[PDB]
RNA sequence: CGAAGGUGUGCUGUGAGGCAUGCUGGAGGUAUCAGAAGUGCGAAUGCUGACAUAAGUAACGAUAAAGCGGGUGAAAAGCCCGCUCGCCGGAAGACCAAGGGUUCCUGUCCAACGUUAAUCGGGGCAGGGUGAGUCGACCCCUAAGGCGAGGCCGAAAGGCG
RNA sequence: AGGACCGAACCGACUAAUGUUGAAAAAUUAGCGGAUGACUUGUGGCUGGGGGUGAAAGGCCAAUCAAACCGGGAGAUAGCU
């Protein structure tokens, strides 16, 4: 709305306003926040849940092993 | 004179847009938008805009008539993959990737 | 297969396709022109034209039966009151499709069906 | 169910042969307000052959 | 007797808000802006006193800081109280 | 299905707590161990 | 008057290699003879990052269902208004506790998010909003249980009370 | 009266189909058992790892159990790949 007011002036109501804060790339670097941030998970996803694979052993690699 | 005009970072993919891009090689410009025009993909509304502000570069910074123009070089670059995460089945995540192109038209009144 | 069959299956079934063109029946007849997918015009004039044919008699029991397709008093009343006379010479053909291109969410081919006597 | 050698940019570009699009051969032209529109089709201003079909 | 020192520091603002004129043109009620530990003793003893004008009742609620963003590092505004505090009738106060 | 967290501040307080922490020895040579680390948020405690 | 590095070319040596030079680059490099090594990678279901492939394929998350007119807008299947249709109705309605913690309301924006578009939004940005002698907590009271002055016991820590 | 009967809430999980890179790291649909009792549920509490608890299946103890998890001894050892 304001970008970011370095300061607004109540004065009168306006307000300088310098930082690129909210900018485009200031939104690239949300999608930096959520891109690593997934990426850890994602990582830490796949190691803590695509454990329980049958993988044919629970019907039929268990009879081939016998 | 040669004159071109880019949409860099174009969401779209590569692919997508080739296959529009390849329409309109070597045509005159008229012919160009008029396929643009009555194409119904999107990446023809963004080569179109493209096209558009080549034309409108080329009549400003260059004096180039309109009616001489035509589209010498097209061509569609692979842009920066942003990288999304979408969660399948048995908690395993999948990397989708979200493409980005480069368009470049280049239109010139050889 | 589908040899010699009719009638659009428009991946509804059966009551949603009568309810559904029991609405554009009666907002065809309501504003006399709507833009709606062309198969679904072609289908519609299925439905409308016989409405008017039956408009044409202007019986009670047919206003009943008019009422029982479109359920709108309003409809039945401009069918019987304006509709009847003004086709009460046309052979049928009573509406037109123009075809207007494409829908811009999902690049279905619309189409614009009038009433013929509206201008 | 999967493949076991990579599949070369050769055969992508083969089997990408037919994915070419086909361009609109000949816009027609209305005979009224001499604008282009598809054949069949009404006009952006709503003519068709000729007649205004619809204001706007 | 509340120390007069107190009852400098415990009004900080008037509030500007919709909400705050029609309370104002309505119910002769004023929307203050004071100090987190200030009470309602305090704040009738501190408008009495320092504006001269009589108070006949104090409502409070605590105003709950929002939670900003400068960029993209996150940060949290302070929490600040607000007093309702309804003049008599014929007081008047600019 | 009923998961593993079910979430409740009295008993996350009175389970991990500052002052659960800081009533047994152990508890206070894991405060000791947080601060020697450096952490953030030494314990659960608001 | 163009270093390292990068990219070519030409020449040369039995080889690891070497030399010259064009372009880029725009500030360091280093002969010889000795010395010391984190001294040479294609493989280790090697580690980290980037990019492919399958492939523009599968899928787009309950088979409760949508149709039209008008509006706004750069643009409307999805937004707003309206008329119809359908669904729940011991719930798919309403009120709370726990839990969350501003997601509430208004204005504005559409990059990202939303499994499509988006003018819309629990999204971004700014502002506003929660008013109690009686509601609840706090508070008086205790249960299970916990802590526990002294105390008893125990190498110490500590255990019980 | 009833560890009575039929049957919703509620608790459970006998059969089939689907699904198996799922809507879901155990579920949905159609049926199914108990349903005033050895019932079920909310809140809070207690029992700690060779230990607990167990109408007892080596079951459960945070998606982990013929001895949990975390840190450390620790670069255990590996005549093996
Ligand atoms: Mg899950
Ligand atoms: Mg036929
Ligand atoms: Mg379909
Ligand atoms: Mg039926
Ligand atoms: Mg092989
Ligand atoms: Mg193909
Ligand atoms: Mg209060
Ligand atoms: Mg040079
Ligand atoms: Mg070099
Ligand atoms: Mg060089
Ligand atoms: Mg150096
Ligand atoms: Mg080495
Ligand atoms: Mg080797
Ligand atoms: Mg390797
Ligand atoms: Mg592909
Ligand atoms: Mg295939
Ligand atoms: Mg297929
Ligand atoms: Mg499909
Ligand atoms: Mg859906
Ligand atoms: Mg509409
Ligand atoms: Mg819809
Ligand atoms: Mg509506
Ligand atoms: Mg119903
Ligand atoms: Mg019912
Ligand atoms: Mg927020
Ligand atoms: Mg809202
Ligand atoms: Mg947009
Ligand atoms: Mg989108
Ligand atoms: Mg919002
Ligand atoms: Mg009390
Ligand atoms: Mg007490
Ligand atoms: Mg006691
Ligand atoms: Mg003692
Ligand atoms: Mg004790
Ligand atoms: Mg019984
Ligand atoms: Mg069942
Ligand atoms: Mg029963
Ligand atoms: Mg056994
Ligand atoms: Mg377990
Ligand atoms: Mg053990
Ligand atoms: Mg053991
Ligand atoms: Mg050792
Ligand atoms: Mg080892």
């Amino acid at each position: 709305m304001t970008g970011i007011v370095k300061w607004f002036n109540a004065d009168k109501g306006f307000g300088f306003i310098t930082p690129d804060d909210g900018s485009k790339d200031v939104f690239v670097h949300f999608s930096a926040i959520q891109n690593d941030g997934y990426k850890s998970k994602d990582e830490g996803q796949k190691v803590s849940f695509t454990i329980e694979s049958g993988a044919k052993a629970p019907a039929a690699g268990n009879v081939t092993s016998l | 004179m040669e004159t071109i005009a880019k949409h860099r970072h174009a969401r779209s993919s590569a692919q997508k847009v080739r296959l529009v891009a390849d329409l309109i090689r070597g045509k005159k410009v008229s012919q160009a938008l008029d396929i643009l025009t009555y194409t119904n993909k999107k990446a023809a509304v963004l080569v179109k805009k493209v096209l558009e502000s080549a034309i409108a570069n080329a009549e400003h910074n260059d004096g180039a008539d309109i009616d001489d123009l035509k589209v010498t070089k097209i061509f569609v670059d692979e842009g920066p993959s942003m990288k999304r995460i979408m969660p399948r089945a048995k908690g395993r995540a999948d990397r989708i990737l979200k493409r980005t192109s480069h368009i470049t038209v280049v239109v010139s009144d050889r | 297969m589908r040899h010699r069959k009719s009638g659009r299956q428009l991946n509804r079934n059966s009551s949603h396709r009568q309810a559904m063109f029991r609405n554009m029946a009666g907002s065809l007849v309501r504003h006399e022109i709507i833009k709606t997918t062309l198969p679904k015009a072609k289908e519609l004039r299925r439905v409308v034209e016989p409405l008017i044919t039956l408009a044409k008699t202007d019986s009670v029991a047919n206003r009943r039966l008019a009422f029982a397709r479109t359920r709108d008093n309003e409809i039945v009343a401009k069918l019987f009151n304006e509709l009847g006379p003004r086709f009460a010479s046309r052979a049928g053909g009573y509406t037109r499709i123009l075809k207007c291109g494409f829908r811009a969410g999902d690049n279905a081919p619309m189409a614009y069906i009038e009433l013929v006597d509206r201008s | 169910a999967v493949q076991q050698n990579k599949p070369t940019r050769s055969k992508r570009g083969m089997r990408r042969s037919h994915d070419a699009l086909t361009a609109v051969t000949s816009l027609s032209v209305d005979k009224t307000s001499g604008e282009k529109h598809l054949r069949h089709h009404i006009t952006a201003d709503g003519y068709y052959r000729g007649r205004k079909v619809i204001a706007k | 007797m509340i120390r007069e020192e107190r009852l400098l520091k415990v009004l900080r603002a008037p509030h500007v808000s919709e909400k705050a004129s029609t309370a104002m043109e309505k119910s002769n009620t004023i929307v203050l802006k004071v100090a987190k530990d200030a009470t309602k003793a305090e704040i009738k003893a501190a408008v009495q006193k320092l504006f001269e004008v009589e108070v006949e009742v104090v409502n409070t609620l605590v105003v709950k800081g929002k939670v900003k963003r400068h960029g993209q590092r996150i940060g949290r505004r302070s929490d600040w109280k607000k007093a309702y505090v309804t003049l008599k009738e014929g007081q008047n106060l600019d | 299905m009923k998961r593993t967290f079910q979430p409740s501040v009295l008993k996350r307080n009175r389970s991990h707590g500052f002052r659960a922490r800081m009533a047994t020895k152990n508890g206070r040579q894991v405060l000791a161990r947080r601060r020697a680390k450096g952490r953030a948020r030494l314990t659960v405690s608001k």
